[PDB]
């Protein structure tokens, strides 16, 4: 859980994807 | 996959010298079989959010990507694989009569309408109290609540009551 | 203690709606029976008659108790919920660390002493706060479970070191 | 590397005790290791002895 | 420690010592009910709710979390069976004659009917196998001696 | 209206539907006002002796040992014979015994009464 | 053995459809699977249920 | 298929049972048959390995699609014409069946009417 | 034969006359030595028994126990120096005495060819065992559980007796060879039973069936942790062993006069099997598991049948080991919880993770989890119990079904479950305790690979 | 999951609140008493720690649960009960 | 005598390592679970060899290995019989577990204990195709309570929730 | 060959010569090769170096046989050192007996595999020479009792032909 994430989270919103 | 063996098998154990109700019992059951899963579809992906303000929603990780990916294309061929490769060691039954030859499509696509049409009921605004079928097959079919309850109960003060006592 | 009326209809109010959530699901049908369930709940809150409030509550959960959902919606972390007590086998109590190996006790030099101090803390406070309890308790014994503060400056609050001292509910 | 002297020492040496406890200590005994004849077809020949078993008799015509 | 009287002793007939045992148990002599004197020998023990562990609020906080127990309180005689591992009493939500009706009722519907199943089995219009080398005799282990009778199969 | 939920020994009835609570007393409440009172002054001291920096050891409870002092040896002291006990230890002690021999026997008395006349098959048994 | 398998196939299938929980759902099919595969070993099949343990 | 209902749900004598049938002999109705002449003897089917089940008439439609699968591996997509020549050969064994079942059928209920032909008129 | 006698009586002096300090050592040096000896006695010969004198002879079936016997001696001296420790070295010495002495009495009945000679120390064995129960045992009840345990075998053991003479008066000698050899058919006359009855329920009542074990539960729990398994471990076996010598003069009575016994221990293994379903004391469940085993033993040998007698002797064996260290798990926790409620000290797996693992494999052990010479003993029974009847194996099997419950009712209360806040003294395990677990469990999965060796003269 | 700190409950905390119509934005302070100076009735709160709990995914006893009726002792009983120290 | 018998006995002796070097406790405490995973790979891998042979020729072995023990005219005996049932299920078992080890990784990546579960999941692991793989019934006996006794652990994983030991 | 053809009768092997006409190349006849090069020849040139040194230094064992001795059928009544040779010399003979059985069954199990879908009626002769067997066993040695003795089989055959000859009397008529 530490900084560096890619999934970085959301509140209330749609999360960000990849095009993988 | 389930192509290669449950379309198999429920034409031929309609194809067969068998319990008439036996019988039965499996159509009844492969139309539930895509009921509930019709029901997982629906509330689990067809739908609007419902969990915590918090998304954390992730599946990027290399080990969940490459294990799914893995036993995916197994289960895409899969049956295609097998059956042209096994010799042939069952006795194929041939001429079906076209009613009962469609049965393993029609009962589950079938029950795809109902479960469908039973699912998206909840989107209608009418709110129903519980039915009492709904309160049996709810509870686990009312196994459980009685015969984990009523003999464990009776043995156990067996035991303590008579017995050592 | 007194369970007295205005904490049942609450705790009525509360879990009937959790139950209302479990049926409609769906948001906007939770949305909406519930404002109609909050409408016919303060309809009637003029009523003089305790006793007519609480028959206007004998047939409610009755109701309820027809209404429950067979399965209802539990947080897992909660009793009956999926993760109940699912990290309980990983916090392990504190005076187990006692038990250490010097040598394992010489891997966390600081923390161990940084616990020396709380087993300093602990040892002279337990004697002021007995003192004030003792000194302040009701007589024929306590009459509730709750327990008072350290009315004085500088002392900690009785009965303080099991609570304070508890694991982390998530100790991996 | 380590995919190398992994299989050495978890795929290559087992079978390599395997193969000596089979060839020699269990299949020196009778009965041990049975197998089932391989199946033969009409028209297939059979190396240890040589001969050809009889092709299979000529079909009454059925197509379809 | 527990020296001699605080040990349970036998059925108190009179409240004096009615009340004596309820001191014994903690508790007050209107919640101190012993058990029947079926002559079991249960003695002066008190006879507790018939209340499973599951039952008790989990919210509130016990000295024994997992048996939800506080401290000194008397437990049940049975708290062998009702521990929350082991058999439970919660209320379900549908009534037990229900609960056992619709059950019963099931299983007996599923079994009584699938015998009358039996006895009209489904079968296509289709013969039997005809099998060449009269009925397979020599291969189902029949006795090459025993010459079998003569079964051979035509064309309709 | 549903017809209510009757109870039993196993479901028993919960405190929602308990009419008692829902009919409070100016003496039940009272009544349920000491009992706090008990329960603190069971709890107090025991998180006393549990919160003790000295106290290196555990915290015996009572009930604890009464349950197994009266679930171990008071019991014969207590126990007085009555037709209820006599009769209920006959039936679990000598009952399902004799059953069971009754059982045996005739199954042991049909096993041989093959086999002097040869109405049974062990042609493959030889290993008894 | 098929009246086994048959009786397994709905009430696994029945509590199925109505439970809230993935796992309760996904087990419940899996008995209702092996519900069904049963079956076919009653009407002497053996063979296509070793396929269906494949699949 | 329909006959079912016919014997259940209508009278069951009409019905020919299928734990009973045949019945009737052979030659009654069938003047001069014909007898299923098998092609591979006992010998060639058992040293094959075939299953008991599977040790039918057809079976000689089976021989051979395992021949061509052990020439045919690693390939899998052969022996399409020959397992359509095997199943087209159960097929016309299977046709045979209830040709031989309605025979039965055709013959049962013929003789009930005959019977009421030949006990009514005294 | 003497090699190992002579050994084990000369150990005595050893501990009588050794250093202040240094007994325990040196008895465990020697008490080991001793079961390396008794090792090489193991190996049996064909059809007759290994025979040296008169006076001693082993067989397939003693052997056995011999080695189980001298295994053992190790082990109570490891078991029992925690709660002995502060205690006078005479009592030290005497108490060590009393094992050795009674380990020497065990070795004595198994070797013995006469049996008058197995009569007069199979009573012996009681003395040190008394001694041990009643003088170190820690409880109150101790003084009338051993004076349950004396009287009961007492009872059965006297009528034996006169038994036993009746037989010298009128068929002579009786040495275990000449009295199988010249066997006779025992009559159905009404004296008969009576000689049948009293050979037999001398080893009925030290080999405890439903009724006649209430001496078990107050002896095993109130015994100290050596008294307890030398008593569950071997001593219970003594009866077995007496029947397998035996039944040799009671056929055809025994084909007849079984049935009582046998619906008396197939219905009492599923009661007593209940009792541990719902016991309050760690080691009173234990002593009730070991009545349920013993009780499935009691069929095997009543039935007189290869099979039965070949399972008899797996269980015998198994039995002992896996309920020695039953008791061994439940003397580990007891004195750090000084209490014997199993509901008292729960969650012990976090707090203790090795202890864990070894209460985890005395449960699959005494589940009869195969392969494990429990499941060959249990196994070998039902097979052979069910060719005696069919409706057997209704009875035969719930008791293993039983027998999962308990089992695993101790683990989960003990084990697993949340730790007990108010204990605070539960210490991290002694290197002993840990080793000793290991000394018992490891040998019971190396008779896995040599089930030949403990099958019994049978075999 | 990344450590949730007291910042980031109280940050989501009042944010239901002014999410909360009758919870107007402007006068919402961090010890906002909520009859006392909101006017909000006992009645909605045991309506709004359910709020609270979806908002953080948990359950909310009834013993504290009409005891919780500050912001900030919202935010109070968040951190201890998921030992947000930070 | 091809490779077929005896290299289809020596893909169960793969799935053993990974026990056996756990016991050592010199094993990786640390990357333990990607030992087992790539273990469990290489038995699959191994796995195809008697498939391909299978489905080929279609011979199924019996490997009556190392005499137990013998009970007069009864021979009890560790034999495993790579019937086509065997010779099938071998494979994709393997197949499934190797693509749930991947997965476990993922899943449980905070639960301290990981190196225990991964051990388990072998010892069912093993315990299953010795179950599977069968020539007498006592060693089908032997995996029909090896695999329940191992459910039982695995399922009481979280050994404090008291439904879990229910 | 270690063991006797004759004690464990082997068919010979009827395996097919390999005729493919597929022409993408057979991977199994590749997977046996890479086997014999990387596994089968090394296992062999270890076997061949522990053979040679095997024969290097050669030592001997051979079998204990026990000469015929007067069994229990003539031994006098009592005389337990007659009886110690009959019963002695009878328990070899049932040590004997249980490997005769052994024999027979492993030959019986042998079929099985072997036949393969054939077993049912290929190997008649195995089954039938083990229900001749089984059957001859049980009228030697069954219902014994646990306890059995030279004496007892005695005894128990003896009522044998007490009932034969019996029959035999009455068949005679
Ligand atoms: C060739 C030889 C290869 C190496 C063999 C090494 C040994 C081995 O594994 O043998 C396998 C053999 C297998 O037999 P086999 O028939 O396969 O023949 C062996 C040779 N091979 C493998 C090549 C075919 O089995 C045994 O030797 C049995 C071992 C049993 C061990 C029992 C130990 C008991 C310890 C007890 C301690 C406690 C005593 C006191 C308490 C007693 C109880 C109460
Ligand atoms: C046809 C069916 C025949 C009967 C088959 C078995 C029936 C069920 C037997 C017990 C099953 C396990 C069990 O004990 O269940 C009760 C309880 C768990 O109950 P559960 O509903 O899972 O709720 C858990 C908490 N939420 O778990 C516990 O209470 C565990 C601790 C106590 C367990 C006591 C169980 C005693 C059972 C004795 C049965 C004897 C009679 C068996 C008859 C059939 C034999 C084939
Ligand atoms: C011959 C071919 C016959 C083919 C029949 C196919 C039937 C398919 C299933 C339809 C009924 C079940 C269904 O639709 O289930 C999904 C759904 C779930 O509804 P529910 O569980 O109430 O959840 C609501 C949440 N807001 O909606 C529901 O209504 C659930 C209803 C629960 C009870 C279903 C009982 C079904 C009984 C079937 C016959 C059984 C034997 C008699
Ligand atoms: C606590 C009570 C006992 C517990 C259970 C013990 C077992 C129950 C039976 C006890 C029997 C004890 C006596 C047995 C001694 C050996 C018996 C023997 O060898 O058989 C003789 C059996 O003869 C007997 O009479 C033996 C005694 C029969 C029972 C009577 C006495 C025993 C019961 C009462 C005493 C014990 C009870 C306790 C009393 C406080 C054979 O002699 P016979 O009578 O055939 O002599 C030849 C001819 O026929 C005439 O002599
Ligand atoms: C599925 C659905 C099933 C059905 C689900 C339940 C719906 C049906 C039952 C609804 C309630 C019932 O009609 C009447 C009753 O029990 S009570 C009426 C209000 N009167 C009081 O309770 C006493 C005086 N008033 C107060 O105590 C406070 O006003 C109060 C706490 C209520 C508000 O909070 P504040 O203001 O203190
Ligand atoms: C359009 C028809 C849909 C249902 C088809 C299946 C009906 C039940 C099975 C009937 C045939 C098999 C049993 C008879 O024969």
């Amino acid at each position: 859980a530490g900084g560096g994430v890619h999934i970085e989270p959301r509140y209330r919103q749609f999360p960000q994807l990849t095009r993988s | 996959t389930g192509f290669y063996s449950k379309d198999l098998i429920i034409e031929a154990v309609n194809m067969s010298y068998t319990n008439a109700w036996a019988l039965l019992m499996t159509l009844i059951a492969t139309s539930l079989t895509a009921a509930y899963s019709t029901r997982i579809i629906f509330f689990a992906f067809l739908g609007k959010p419902r969990f915590p303000p918090l998304v954390l929603i992730n599946e990027n990780n290399p080990l969940l990507i490459n294990s799914i990916k893995r036993l995916l294309i197994g289960s895409i061929f899969a049956g295609f694989i097998i059956s042209n490769n096994i010799p042939p060691m069952t006795v194929p039954n041939t001429t079906m009569p076209l009613y009962m030859k469609m049965t393993a499509l029609i009962v589950t696509i079938m029950g795809f309408m109902l479960a469908l049409e039973l699912n998206n009921t909840t989107y209608y605004l009418k709110f129903k109290y519980p039915s009492q079928t709904y309160k049996f097959s709810n509870m686990l079919g009312y196994y459980p609540s009685i015969m984990h309850r009523l003999p464990t109960y009776h043995n156990l003060s067996m035991s303590q009551k008579s017995a050592s006592s | 203690a007194y369970l007295t009326h205005q904490q049942k209809v609450l705790r009525l109010y509360k879990r009937a709606l959790r139950h209302l959530e479990s049926w409609c699901v769906h948001r906007d049908k939770y949305r909406y029976f519930a404002c109609l369930m909050r409408a016919r709940f303060d309809e009637h809150k003029n009523e003089k008659d305790m006793v007519k409030a609480t028959q206007l509550l004998r047939q409610a959960e009755e109701e309820f108790w027809y209404g429950q959902h067979p399965q209802p919606y539990i947080f897992p972390e909660s009793p009956g919920g999926t993760s109940y007590e699912r990290y309980e086998c990983y916090k392990v109590p504190e005076w187990c660390l006692d038990d250490w190996h010097p040598s394992e006790k010489a891997m966390y030099p600081d923390y161990f002493a940084k616990r020396e101090q709380w087993k300093r803390l602990r040892r002279e406070s337990w004697e002021r706060e007995v003192k004030q309890l003792q000194e302040e308790t009701p007589p024929g014994g306590p009459r509730t479970e709750a327990l008072p503060p350290a009315r004085k400056e500088g002392d900690l609050p009785p009965l303080w070191w099991h609570i304070v001292t508890r694991p982390r509910e998530r100790p991996m | 590397y380590r995919h190398s002297i992994f299989a050495v020492t978890h795929v290559l040496i087992p079978v390599w005790i395997i193969h000596y406890y089979l060839k020699y200590h269990v299949t020196a005994k009778p009965y041990t290791v049975v197998e089932r004849k391989p199946r033969i077809f009409p028209g297939d020949t059979i190396l240890e002895t040589g001969e050809v078993i009889p092709l299979m008799k000529e079909f009454p015509d059925q197509h379809h | 420690h527990v020296t001699k009287d605080m040990f349970p002793g036998p059925y108190p007939k009179t409240p004096e010592e009615r009340a004596a045992a309820a001191k014994k148990y903690n508790m007050r002599v209107e919640d101190y009910e012993p058990y029947p004197d079926d002559g079991m020998g249960y003695g002066d023990y008190p006879k507790l709710p018939d209340r499973s562990q599951q039952e008790r609020d989990p919210w509130y906080d016990w000295d024994h979390p997992d048996l939800r127990l506080n401290w000194g309180e008397p437990i049940h005689w049975d708290l062998d069976m009702y521990i929350r591992n082991r058999v439970d009493t919660s209320p379900t939500p549908v009534s037990w004659n229900t609960m056992c009706k619709h059950l019963s009722g099931f299983v007996a519907f599923m079994l009584f009917m699938f015998w009358v199943g039996e006895i009209y089995p489904s079968y296509q219009p289709v013969g039997p196998k005809q099998y060449p080398y009269n009925d397979l005799y020599l291969e189902r282990g029949g006795d090459p001696t025993k010459e079998p009778e003569p079964v051979v199969h035509y064309e309709i | 209206s549903f017809p209510k939920y009757k109870p039993s020994r196993l479901a028993t009835l919960p405190a929602t539907l308990d009419p008692a609570e829902y009919d409070i007393s100016p003496e039940t409440r009272k009544a349920q006002a000491e009992r706090l009172a008990i329960r603190s002054r069971l709890k107090r001291e025991y998180l006393l002796q549990y919160n003790d920096p000295n106290r290196l050891g555990v915290i015996e409870d009572p009930a604890l040992i009464r349950w197994t002092y009266a679930r171990s040896a008071n019991i014969y002291p207590n126990f007085r014979p009555t037709p209820k006990t006599s009769l209920l230890g006959a039936l679990f002690g000598i009952g399902p015994l004799f059953f069971w021999y009754y059982v045996f026997k005739t199954d042991r008395d049909k096993k041989e009464k093959l086999i002097q006349e040869g109405k049974l098959d062990q042609t493959f048994n030889i290993s008894y | 053995t098929l009246c086994l398998g048959a009786i397994t196939t709905l009430f696994t299938a029945l509590c199925a459809i109505t439970q809230n929980d993935i796992k309760k759902i996904v087990a419940f099919s899996t008995s209702s699977q092996l519900g069904l595969m049963m079956v076919t070993i009653g009407i002497n099949q053996p063979h296509l249920a070793f396929l269906h343990i494949c699949m | 298929g329909a006959h079912l209902a016919r014997r259940y749900l209508g009278d069951a004598s009409k019905e020919p049972d299928p734990l009973r049938m045949p019945t009737f002999p052979p030659d009654y109705g069938f003047p001069e048959r014909k007898e299923r002449e098998m092609v591979a003897t006992q010998q060639e089917m058992n040293d094959a390995q075939l299953m008991l089940q599977q040790r039918d008439y057809c079976a000689h439609y089976l021989i051979q699609l395992l021949k061509c699968k052990r020439d045919s591996f690693p390939n899998f997509l052969a022996c399409k014409h020959e397992q359509h020549d095997w199943d087209y050969c159960e097929h016309l064994d299977y046709v045979k069946r209830m040709k031989e079942f309605e025979r039965e059928r055709r013959l049962l209920q013929r003789k009930k009417r005959r019977e009421q032909r030949e006990a009514e008129m005294a | 034969m003497l090699k190992i006698i002579i050994p084990t009586t000369m150990l005595l002096p050893m501990t009588w006359m050794s250093k202040h300090n240094m007994i325990w050592i040196n008895a465990t040096v020697h008490s080991l030595l001793i079961s390396l000896i008794s090792l090489s006695l193991l190996n049996q010969l064909g059809e007759n028994s290994l025979n040296f004198s008169l006076t001693f002879f082993s067989d397939s079936l003693s052997a056995p126990l011999l080695v189980l016997t001298t295994w053992l001696l190790p082990l109570m001296l490891m078991a029992s120096q925690s709660h002995l420790s502060k205690e006078t070295t005479t009592r030290k010495k005497l108490y060590i005495t009393m094992l050795i002495l009674l380990q020497l009495f065990l070795i004595m009945t198994f070797t013995a060819t006469e049996l008058i000679l197995f009569y007069i120390l199979f009573e012996a064995t009681l003395v040190p065992t008394l001694i041990i129960i009643t003088r170190w045992g820690n409880q109150t009840e101790r003084l009338n559980a051993g004076l349950y345990f004396l009287f009961y075998t007492l009872a059965g053991s006297l009528p034996l007796l006169v038994a036993l003479v009746y037989i010298q008066n009128t068929t002579g000698s009786l040495n275990f060879l000449i009295i199988h050899y010249w066997s006779h058919p025992l009559s159905n006359s009404w004296s008969n039973i009576f000689m049948w009855l009293a050979c037999i329920m001398a080893f009925m009542v030290k080999m405890p069936l439903y009724g006649l074990h209430l001496w078990l539960p107050k002896a095993h729990v109130e015994a100290p942790i050596a008294g307890s398994m030398v008593l569950a471990a071997v001593l219970l076996k003594l009866g077995g062993y007496g029947m397998m010598r035996i039944t040799t003069i009671l056929n055809p009575l025994t084909n007849y006069m079984a049935y009582p016994f046998l619906m008396l221990s197939m219905w009492g293994m599923i009661m007593t099997s209940s009792i541990c379903l719902r016991q309050t004391d760690l080691k009173s469940l234990i002593a009730y598991s070991s009545v349920s085993h013993m009780a499935l033993v009691i069929v095997a040998i009543m039935i007189q049948t290869p099979w039965s007698f070949m399972g008899a002797t797996a269980l015998m064996i198994a039995h002992g080991l896996t309920s020695s260290m039953l008791f061994c798990l439940a003397n580990t926790n007891y004195e750090r919880v000084h209490s014997r409620t199993m509901i008292l000290a729960r969650g012990l797996q976090t707090l203790l993770p090795l202890m864990a693992t070894w209460w985890l494999m005395a449960s699959l052990t005494n589940l009869a989890l195969p392969p494990s010479i429990n499941l060959i003993g249990e196994l070998f029974i039902i097979t052979a119990s069910f060719s005696w009847s069919n409706i057997t194996i209704i009875l035969m099997g719930m008791n293993m079904m039983i027998t999962a419950l308990y089992s695993l009712y101790m683990l989960i209360t003990t084990q697993r479950g949340k730790y007990t806040h108010h204990i605070n003294n539960i210490k991290a395990s002694f290197t002993r305790e840990n080793a000793l677990m290991a000394l018992h469990i490891l040998p019971l999965l190396l008779l896995t690979l040599n089930p030949k060796m403990i099958l019994g003269p049978l075999y | 999951a990344p450590p949730l700190t007291l910042e980031a409950i109280k940050d989501r905390v009042l944010y239901v609140l002014k999410l909360y119509d009758k919870i107007d934005p402007e006068k919402l302070s961090v010890n906002s008493h909520f009859m006392k100076d909101l006017g909000l009735d006992s009645l909605d709160q045991v309506e709004i720690i359910m709020a609270m709990e979806d908002e953080f995914g948990f359950e909310i006893p009834d013993i504290d649960a009409e005891k919780l009726m500050c912001p900030q002792e919202i935010v109070d009983y968040i951190a201890d009960k998921k030992d947000v120290y930070e | 005598m091809n490779p077929f018998a005896s290299l289809t006995l020596t893909t169960l002796i793969i799935l053993t390592i990974p026990i056996m070097m756990s016991n050592s406790n010199i094993y990786k405490t640390n990357l333990y679970p990607n030992y087992v995973k790539t273990t469990v790979s290489y038995a699959f891998t191994l796995s195809l060899v008697p498939l391909l042979m299978f489905m080929h020729t279609g011979q199924e072995m019996i490997i009556s290995n190392w005499h137990w023990m013998t009970l007069q005219t009864v021979e009890l005996s560790l034999s495993f019989k790579m019937d086509y049932f065997s010779v099938m299920f071998i494979p994709v078992a393997l197949f499934v577990t190797w693509s749930i080890m991947e997965f476990s990784m993922w899943y449980m990546h905070s639960d301290p204990f990981i190196n225990r579960f991964f051990k388990y999941l072998v010892l069912f692991l093993i315990t299953m195709m010795i179950l599977v793989t069968a020539n007498n019934l006592f060693q089908l006996f032997i995996g029909w309570e090896g695999v329940g006794i191992m459910s039982f652990l695995l399922i009481g994983w979280w050994h404090g929730r008291t439904d879990a030991n229910t | 060959d270690s063991w006797d053809k004759d004690v464990y009768p082997e068919p010979p092997r009827r395996t097919p010569a390999p005729a493919p006409q597929t022409s993408l190349p057979n991977p199994v006849t590749y997977l046996t090769k890479i086997f014999d090069l990387l596994v089968d020849r090394p296992v062999t040139l270890a076997r061949e170096f522990i053979e040679q040194q095997h024969a290097k230094n050669r030592y001997y064992y051979y079998h204990r046989e026990f000469r015929r001795v007067p069994d229990i059928t003539e031994c006098e009544e009592k005389d337990i050192l007659c009886m110690f040779e009959a019963e002695m010399q009878w328990r070899r003979d049932y040590k004997v007996d249980q490997e005769i059985v052994n024999i027979i069954q492993e030959r019986l199990k042998a079929c099985q595999q072997r036949e393969g879908e054939s077993y049912r009626q290929n190997c008649a002769k195995e089954l039938e020479q083990f229900t001749q067997v089984s059957k001859a066993f049980q009228d030697r040695y069954s219902d014994l009792g646990a306890h059995y003795s030279a004496r007892k089989c005695l005894a128990k055959q003896k009522q044998r032909m007490l009932a034969e000859r019996k029959a035999a009397k009455e068949a005679a008529a």
